[PDB]
């Protein structure tokens, strides 16, 4: 392969998390670099849909995705990647720090999701299950997109699944802009689930029906205006991720230069 | 100039500017845009511009379809219909993906001769922006409305004046725009370090994947001397020198 180490590069370390397919872990590999470790349990699932999971990301590269560093194809398989050491978005949005978040710095790091978002996008991919929870936070309030997802456009989770890929399987890049809109929400509410006091099943027919979730307390209305956008009904006429990064990278400079500090945002 | 009312079949409100109400239509069989206008009866400026676009024609140019004056005071504007509406927001919600080299070349040109044209009329905007222009069906490029500090020159904006060297540089700044795709203008500098930071000779960085050729049309017409600037008649000629020499392609 050559993406491919000996066991003995890696150090494993402090165990992060789980999950059915194993477990992931701090580790050093080279006794000089942190990594996470993406861990295969024998006999979960196979090590070809497993390593299958690294493909992607051994093609593309870019700052604001989670990159990937090195293979272990052997018996205890593992996958090695960058370390985000806060964890995931959602998770950190409803802790102690996620809290204390104001506007501009939620604005920021959407426009650095989006950033990630549009290098996926100038590549013809799909990312296909964009939320908070597969969002991975940095130190510095750095956020990057990771391993779960995306096939190149050559399990979904409804309230973030746009209604023509939800009722089509229309997943395009389209489709992923729409998600980004609810992770705007989630970003804007401390993670709160969107469409609260709906359930699943009512919620795709609500959107059929023209129904969007309603601007957030002390989200600004241009705000979620570009939310809107994002859920047009037509593919074809919600904003480009070139857009949404500049347009949040810009927010302050064009959208709203009297930003006044609320008490949540 | 004149249309009889009874005829026209007023479909939908395409537009909500907080200038005026624009709409489509259909007169004996072809769609229209319908400019509506209350706003007490101060709809009346605008029949100074409505008559200016009757002396003042040019293909890139909305053409302006006709007049409807009812009795009572429904003051509306008729406008050749333009399908696909703001170029801004096209450019964004299309991006590069639908729009190559081409497409924004074409659109490019569709304006620096309906400039080159205003330009000899002896004519000048004073309002020049992607926010202004508008699409056809078949795509092509087509101003509206005749007149931001962010597009005007720096010297128009110390007076009251307005030259076709004035415009010249609106231009650089709508070309930006264009290869932006629709980003707002000057990315990282703060409402009042415009102007400064400006006159202090600063100009825009080359939008992404822009052809170097496109980006030199616009520092030229972004020249602090206003006479050293191109006219619209030197940019068409540089436009099609790299159009016909493939340069953005």
């Amino acid at each position: 392969d050559a993406w491919e180490i000996p066991r003995e590069s890696l150090r494993l370390e402090v165990k992060l998390g789980q999950g059915c397919f194993g477990e992931v872990w701090m580790g050093t590999w080279n006794g000089t670099t942190r990594v996470a470790i993406k861990t295969l349990k024998p006999g979960t699932m196979s090590p070809e849909a497993f390593l299958q999971e690294a493909q992607v990301m051994k093609k593309l590269r870019h700052e604001k995705l989670v990159q990937l560093y090195a293979v272990v194809s052997e018996e205890p398989i593992y996958i090695v990647t960058e370390y985000m050491s806060k964890g995931s978005l959602l998770d950190f949005l409803k802790g102690e720090m996620g809290k204390y978040l104001r506007l501009p710095q939620l604005v920021d790091m959407a426009a650095q999701i989006a950033s990630g978002m549009a290098y996926v996008e100038r590549m013809n991919y799909v990312h296909r299950d964009l939320r908070a929870a597969n969002i991975l936070v940095g130190e510095n309030l750095v956020c990057k997109v990771a391993d779960f997802g995306l096939a190149r456009l050559i399990k979904f989770p409804i309230k973030w699944t746009a209604p023509e890929a939800a009722l089509y399987g229309r997943f395009t890049i389209k489709s992923d802009v729409w998600s980004f809109g609810i992770l705007l929400t989630e970003l804007t509410t401390k993670g709160r689930v969107p469409y609260p006091g709906m359930v699943n099943r009512e919620v795709l027919d609500q959107v059929e029906r023209g129904y969007r979730m309603p601007c957030p307390p002390e989200c600004p209305e241009s705000l979620h205006d570009l939310m809107c956008q994002c859920w047009r009904k037509d593919p074809e006429e919600r904003p480009t991720f070139e857009y949404l990064q500049a347009f949040l990278e810009d927010y302050f400079t064009s959208t709203e230069p009297q930003y006044q500090p609320g008490e949540n945002l | 100039w004149a249309l009889n009312m009874k005829e026209l079949k007023l479909l939908q409100t395409i537009g909500k500017g907080e200038f005026g109400d624009v709409m489509l239509g259909d007169y004996r069989g072809n769609k229209v845009a319908v400019k509506c206008i209350k706003n007490d009866a101060t709809a009346q400026a605008f029949l100074a511009e409505a008559s200016v676009m009757t002396q003042l024609r040019h293909s890139n140019l909305v053409q302006l379809l006709g007049v409807i004056v009812e009795e009572k005071g429904g003051l509306y504007i008729v406008t050749e219909y333009m399908a696909k509406g703001s170029l801004v927001d096209y450019l964004r919600s299309r991006g590069r993906s639908v729009l190559g080299g081409d497409c924004l070349l074409k659109f490019s040109l569709d304006v620096c001769e309906a400039m080159e044209y205003l330009e000899g009329n002896n004519f000048v905007h004073r309002d020049l922006a992607a926010r202004n222009v508008l699409v056809s069906e078949d795509n092509v490029a087509k101003v509206s409305d005749f007149g931001p500090v962010k597009w005007t020159a720096p010297e128009a904006l110390r007076e009251a004046a307005f030259s076709t060297k004035s415009d010249v540089w609106s231009f650089g700044i709508l070309l930006w725009e264009i290869y932006s795709f629709g980003r707002v203008p000057y990315p990282r500098i703060p409402l009042k370090d415009v102007v400064p930071r400006v006159e202090k000779g600063y100009k825009m960085d080359a939008p992404d994947g822009c052809p170097p050729a496109v980006y030199e049309v616009m520092k030229n017409c972004w020249h602090l001397d206003a006479a050293m600037r191109p006219s619209f008649l030197q940019l068409r000629e540089q436009l099609e020198h790299i159009k016909t020499h493939e340069l953005h392609l």
